C-alpha cells in the first residue's frame, strides 16, 4: 500500500518513494469570508469575518505584501480579535453587552458606535429582572 | 347606540369537513425502473453513487410517515370504547353514524357512503393494479414484478381497523363527552352532556332541557341532510379525490 | 340515562412533550466541492448559469431561518427573570428544573439528561467544502432563556407572558390554575401537601425516565442522524465518477489535457452539481418541517408555558395546568403538568329538582345522588353540597323537563 | 432522463406529503379538540 | 397484427411467426423483498415478507436452481404463513393480540 483515501476518495495519507515513511495530507486552511457593513448610508468602515479560521493565518491568504497598501491593514493592528464564529477583523472587543445589532455567531454581536469604531461583544439577553416574589 | 338584537331561537346545524390524512405508500425499485433486468445497465447505474439509495430512503421516509398521520389523528385513545345496546340518548339518533353490526364489517351507514364517493375507474395504472390479486388463470403472475418496480405498500391500518377507531370515539364522546379524551371515561346521560355544551356556549342549561325534544328533532332532521348531500349526484369528497 | 360518574380523587400527571426547534445549519461552495481548487474546472463552472448563487443563497436563507426558529421558541420576554433564592412555592420542588450554580454550566438537572442522552470522522468532513455555521445562541444562553421563563412562571404565573410581570404566591396560582379548568380553589388548599407530593414524585419519575436506557429523544436523535446521513451521502458523492474515467479532479488534469479533458470534467460536474442540487432541495424540505415544528414550539410556549390553555391534548394528556420549557439539543422539551381525573364513583344524576312546582337546575355542578339524598356537586370533583336556592338557578316548571325528581330545596334564610 | 423522472417524481411526492402530514396535523388537533372537547376557537369545529 | 404494447409502450403480447397463435410475456425479477428482524444484539432470527407476493409461487419466482440452501430454508417450511400485505416467511403466526 503507498496511498490512503477517506470516505470521499480523496487521498488523506501516502507514503514517500524515497524513503518508506508514512506520511499524513490535510487539506488546507479554508473557510468563508463575511464582511459586517453598518450601512453605506451610515459609514464605509468594515470589519471583515473569517469563519472558524484561526487568526494566526490570515494575511497569508492573500499576497498582501506586493498589493496595495489599502490591503496592508490585515498583516498589522489592534483590530484583530479571534472568535468561535471565527476570526474577526476590524472590530474591537469590548466588555460591555449590548442589544444584538448585527447577528455574527456563537453569542456575540456587531455593532456601530463612537473615535468611530465598530464593536463586538457578546448579545445582552435583556434587561435585567429579579421578581420580588415572596 | 341603544339599539340590540337577541335571537329568540336557535337552530343546530351540523356541516362537514373533509380533511386528507393519508396519502398512496408508493415504493419504486430504482435499479428495476431504471435498468429492468439489464445489466450492463446495473453496472452503469453504480456509476452514477449512491442517488437511488437516497430516493429508496427518501420514499421509505413517506411510507411510514403515512402511518404515523394516520395514528396520531385517529389512535388517540387506546380503550376501544362501544356503544351501549340500548340507544336511549333523551331522542338523539345516532344510528346512522354508529357502526352497524349487520353488516359484514363495522363500518357505519355514512361511512359506507363516503367510500363509494372515491373511486379508482380513471386510474389506469392502480385500477390495473388492483386486478392482479384477483387473477389466477395467468401463469407465474407476479404484479410485483410488472409495473416496472412500481408497488403500492398497503396502509399499516386497515379500513375496517380505522372504523373501530372511529366507533370507539362516537361511543366515548356519546356516552362521556370530553372526559374520556383527558383521563378515564365518565358516564353520563346525553342530555346532560349537551346542557354542559350549552354552558360552555354561554347559554343556561334550563335552555336545553326546557326543548330538548325540539333539539333532538332539530338533530335528527340536520344528520338526514348530510344523507342527501351524500347520497345524490352531488360530490363534496373534492379533497380526498385529488 | 340517570346515571352518573363523578371522580373523589385527582392525579396530577407531568407529561414530557419534545419538539424539534432548529436543525445544524450548513453552507457549501461549489468551488470546494464541484471545482476543488481548479482552474480549469472553475472557469467551466461559471458557463453553467447562476445555479451556484441559488446554491448559496438557498442555504444562506435556511441558515438564517434556524437562527431566527429559536428566536420565536425562546426569545418570548426581553426580561430575564431570576427565581429567589429562598424555594417557598407551598412545598413544589423546583430545585431539579431551576439552575444549579454547582455545576460549570448554568443549565439545570433535567436540562442535562437531555443533553448526554443526544450523540452529536464528523470533523473530516468539515474539511470538504462543508461547512457548519455555530448557532446564533449558544446552549448556555438559551438555557438563559428557558431559566427565565421558568422564574417568570413560578414567580409571576401567566401575567408576565401578557405585559408586566406581576409576582403571586405559588400556591395562588395554582389555585386559580384549577379555577381555569373548573375546579374551585378550596380542592387545593385543602389538600395542597398531597398535591405538592404528587408533583413531585411527578418530576421524579421524569429523572428515572430519561436517566434509564429508555431513549425517548427520537424526535431530537433523528434531527442529527438525518443532518448527519444528508451530509455523508452528499461528500461520499464526491467518489462516484458519473461516468468519467475517474472520480478525482486533480488526476484527470493530470493525465488529459484541456481539449479532451473538457468532455470527462463536464460529466463530473453535472453529476456533482445535481447532487448537490438534490441535497439543497431536500434540505429546503426538511426546513419546512422544522419550521412547522418551531413555529409548533413557539405556539405551546405561548400558550401552555406562558399561559392556561383551554385547547384539549394540546398542552399535555388531561385537563392542562400549566408546563415548563427546557432546553435540548436542537429542540425544546416541554414538562407539561396535567389534572388528570382519578377514582370514580357511581351517582344517580337527574337534570333538574323539583321542590315548588318548579324546576331548580345547578348554577355550576350536576345533581347527584349517592343513594338516598340528592346532592349538588362540582362537575370534575366530589364535594356533596346541600341543595339551595342560591346555589341553584329556577327555571320554568317541572311538566316540561324529562327526568325531573322531587326533592326539598333547603332555604338558606328561612330559619 | 429516467433518473431525472424519477427524482422529480419524488421531490413533488415529498411537497406533497408535507402538504398532506400539515393537514394531518391540522386533522389531529380538530379531533384533539373538537371531538375529544368543546372549542371555543371561533370557525374552527364548524360554523357557528 | 404482429406484436402488442402496453401502457408504458413496452412489448405485452406477440404473435408466433410460426403457428400464428397468441401468447403472452411474463417477466420474472423478484425484486420485491423485505427483511424483518429484531437488533442484532438481541439475536439473529429473521423473518422475510415478500410483497403482494402468493406464497405458492414463492418457489418459482425465486428460481431455486440457482440459490443456496441458506435462501431455500425460506421457500418452504413449517413457518410460511400468508397475509394481505403479502407472504411472511420465517414467523409463527399466533392467535393472540
Ligand atoms: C536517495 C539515496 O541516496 N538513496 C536511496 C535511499 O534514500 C532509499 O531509501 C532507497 C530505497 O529505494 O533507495 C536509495
Ligand atoms: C482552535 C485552535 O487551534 N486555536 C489555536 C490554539 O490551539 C493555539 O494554541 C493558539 C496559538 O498557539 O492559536 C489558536
Ligand atoms: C479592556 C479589558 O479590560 N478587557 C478585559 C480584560 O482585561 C480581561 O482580562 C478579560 C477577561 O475577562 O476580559 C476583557
Ligand atoms: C365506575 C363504576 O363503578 N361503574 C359501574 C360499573 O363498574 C358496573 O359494571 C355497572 C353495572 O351496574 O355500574 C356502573
Ligand atoms: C390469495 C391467493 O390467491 N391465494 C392462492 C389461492 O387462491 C390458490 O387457490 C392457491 C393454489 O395455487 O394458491 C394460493
Ligand atoms: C393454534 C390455533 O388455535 N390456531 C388457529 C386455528 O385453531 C383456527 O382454526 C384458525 C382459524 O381462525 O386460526 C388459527
Ligand atoms: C331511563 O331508562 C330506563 C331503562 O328502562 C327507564 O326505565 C327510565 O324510565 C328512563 N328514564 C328517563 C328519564 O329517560
Ligand atoms: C444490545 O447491544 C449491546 C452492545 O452494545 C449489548 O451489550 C446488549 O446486551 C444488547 N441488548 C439486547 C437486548 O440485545
Amino acid at each position: 500500500q503507498q496511498f490512503g483515501r477517506d470516505i470521499a476518495d480523496t487521498t488523506d495519507a501516502v507514503r514517500d518513494p524515497q524513503t518508506l515513511e508514512i506520511l499524513d495530507i490535510t487539506p488546507c486552511s479554508f473557510g468563508g469570508v463575511s464582511v459586517i457593513t453598518p450601512g453605506t448610508n451610515t459609514s464605509n468602515q468594515v470589519a471583515v469575518l473569517y469563519q472558524d479560521v484561526n487568526c494566526t493565518e490570515v494575511p497569508v491568504a492573500i499576497h498582501a505584501d506586493q498589493l496595495t497598501p489599502t490591503w496592508r491593514v490585515y498583516s498589522t493592528g489592534s483590530n484583530v480579535f479571534q472568535t468561535r464564529a471565527g476570526c474577526l477583523i476590524g472590530a474591537e472587543h469590548v466588555n460591555n453587552s449590548y442589544e444584538c445589532d448585527i447577528p455574527i455567531g456563537a453569542g456575540i454581536c456587531a455593532s456601530y458606535q463612537t473615535s468611530q469604531s465598530i464593536i463586538a461583544y457578546t448579545m445582552s439577553l435583556g434587561a435585567e429582572n429579579s421578581v420580588a416574589y415572596s | 347606540n341603544n339599539s340590540i338584537a337577541i335571537p329568540t331561537n336557535f337552530t343546530i346545524s351540523v356541516t362537514t369537513e373533509i380533511l386528507p390524512v393519508s396519502m398512496t405508500k408508493t415504493s419504486v425499485d430504482c435499479t428495476m425502473y431504471i435498468c429492468g433486468d439489464s445489466t450492463e445497465c446495473s453496472n452503469l447505474l453504480l456509476q452514477y453513487g449512491s442517488f437511488c439509495t437516497q430516493l429508496n430512503r427518501a420514499l421509505t421516509g413517506i411510507a411510514v410517515e403515512q402511518d404515523k398521520n394516520t395514528q396520531e389523528v385517529f389512535a388517540q385513545v387506546k380503550q376501544i370504547y362501544k356503544t351501549p345496546p340500548i340507544k336511549d340518548f333523551g331522542g338523539f339518533n345516532f344510528s346512522q353514524i354508529l357502526p352497524d353490526p349487520s353488516k359484514p364489517s363495522k363500518r357505519s351507514f355514512i361511512e359506507d357512503l363516503l367510500f363509494n364517493k372515491v373511486t379508482l375507474a380513471d386510474a389506469g395504472f392502480i385500477k390495473q393494479y388492483g386486478d392482479c390479486l384477483g387473477d389466477i388463470a395467468a401463469r407465474d403472475l407476479i404484479c410485483a414484478q410488472k409495473f416496472n418496480g412500481l408497488t403500492v405498500l398497503p396502509p399499516l391500518l386497515t379500513d375496517e381497523m380505522i372504523a373501530q377507531y372511529t366507533s370507539a370515539l362516537l361511543a366515548g364522546t356519546i356516552t362521556s363527552g370530553w372526559t374520556f379524551g383527558a383521563g378515564a371515561a365518565l358516564q353520563i346521560p346525553f342530555a346532560m352532556q349537551m346542557a354542559y355544551r350549552f354552558n360552555g356556549i354561554g347559554v343556561t342549561q334550563n335552555v336545553l332541557y326546557e326543548n330538548q325534544k325540539l333539539i333532538a328533532n332539530q338533530f335528527n332532521s340536520a344528520i338526514g341532510k348530510i344523507q342527501d348531500s351524500l347520497s345524490s349526484t352531488a360530490s363534496a369528497l373534492g379533497k380526498l379525490q385529488d | 340515562n340517570n346515571s352518573i360518574a363523578i371522580p373523589t380523587n385527582f392525579t396530577i400527571s407531568v407529561t414530557t412533550e419534545i419538539l424539534p426547534v432548529s436543525m445544524t445549519k450548513t453552507s457549501v461552495d461549489c468551488t470546494m466541492y464541484i471545482c476543488g481548487d481548479s482552474t480549469e474546472c472553475s472557469n467551466l463552472l461559471l458557463q453553467y448559469g447562476s445555479f451556484c448563487t441559488q446554491l448559496n443563497r438557498a442555504l444562506t436563507g435556511i441558515a438564517v431561518e434556524q437562527d431566527k426558529n429559536t428566536q420565536e421558541v425562546f426569545a418570548q420576554v426581553k426580561q430575564i427573570y431570576k427565581t429567589p433564592p429562598i424555594k417557598d412555592f407551598g412545598g413544589f420542588n423546583f430545585s431539579q428544573i431551576l439552575p444549579d450554580p454547582s455545576k460549570p454550566s448554568k443549565r439545570s438537572f433535567i436540562e442535562d439528561l437531555l443533553f448526554n442522552k443526544v450523540t452529536l470522522l464528523i470533523c473530516a468532513q468539515k474539511f470538504n467544502g462543508l461547512t457548519v455555521l455555530p448557532p446564533l445562541l449558544t446552549d448556555e444562553m438559551i438555557a438563559q432563556y428557558t431559566s427565565a421563563l421558568l422564574a417568570g412562571t413560578i414567580t409571576s404565573g401567566w401575567t408576565f407572558g401578557a405585559g408586566a410581570a406581576l409576582q403571586i404566591p405559588f400556591a395562588m396560582q395554582m389555585a386559580y390554575r384549577f379555577n381555569g379548568i373548573g375546579v374551585t380553589q378550596n380542592v387545593l388548599y385543602e389538600n395542597q401537601k398531597l398535591i405538592a407530593n404528587q408533583f413531585n414524585s411527578a418530576i421524579g419519575k421524569i429523572q428515572d425516565s430519561l436517566s434509564s436506557t429508555a431513549s425517548a429523544l427520537g424526535k431530537l436523535q433523528d434531527v442529527v442522524n438525518q443532518n448527519a446521513q444528508a451530509l455523508n451521502t452528499l461528500v461520499k458523492q464526491l467518489s462516484s465518477n458519473f461516468g468519467a474515467i475517474s472520480s478525482v479532479l486533480n488526476d484527470i488534469l493530470s493525465r488529459l489535457d484541456p481539449p479532451e479533458a473538457e468532455v470527462q470534467i463536464d460529466r463530473l460536474i453535472t453529476g456533482r452539481l445535481q447532487s448537490l442540487q438534490t441535497y439543497v432541495t431536500q434540505q429546503l424540505i426538511r426546513a419546512a418541517e422544522i419550521r412547522a415544528s418551531a413555529n409548533l414550539a413557539a405556539t405551546k410556549m405561548s400558550e401552555c408555558v406562558l399561559g392556561q390553555s383551554k385547547r384539549v391534548d394540546f398542552c399535555g394528556k388531561g385537563y392542562h395546568l400549566m408546563s415548563f420549557p427546557q432546553s435540548a439539543p436542537h429542540g425544546v422539551v416541554f414538562l407539561h403538568v396535567t389534572y388528570v381525573p382519578a377514582q370514580e364513583k357511581n351517582f344517580t344524576t337527574a337534570p333538574a329538582i323539583c321542590h315548588d312546582g318548579k324546576a331548580h337546575f345547578p348554577r355550576e355542578g350536576v345533581f347527584v345522588s349517592n343513594g338516598t339524598h340528592w346532592f349538588v356537586t362540582q362537575r370534575n370533583f366530589y364535594e356533596p353540597q346541600i341543595i339551595t336556592t342560591d346555589n341553584t338557578f329556577v327555571s320554568g316548571n317541572c311538566d316540561v323537563v324529562i327526568g325531573i325528581v322531587n326533592n326539598t330545596v333547603y332555604d338558606p334564610l328561612q330559619p
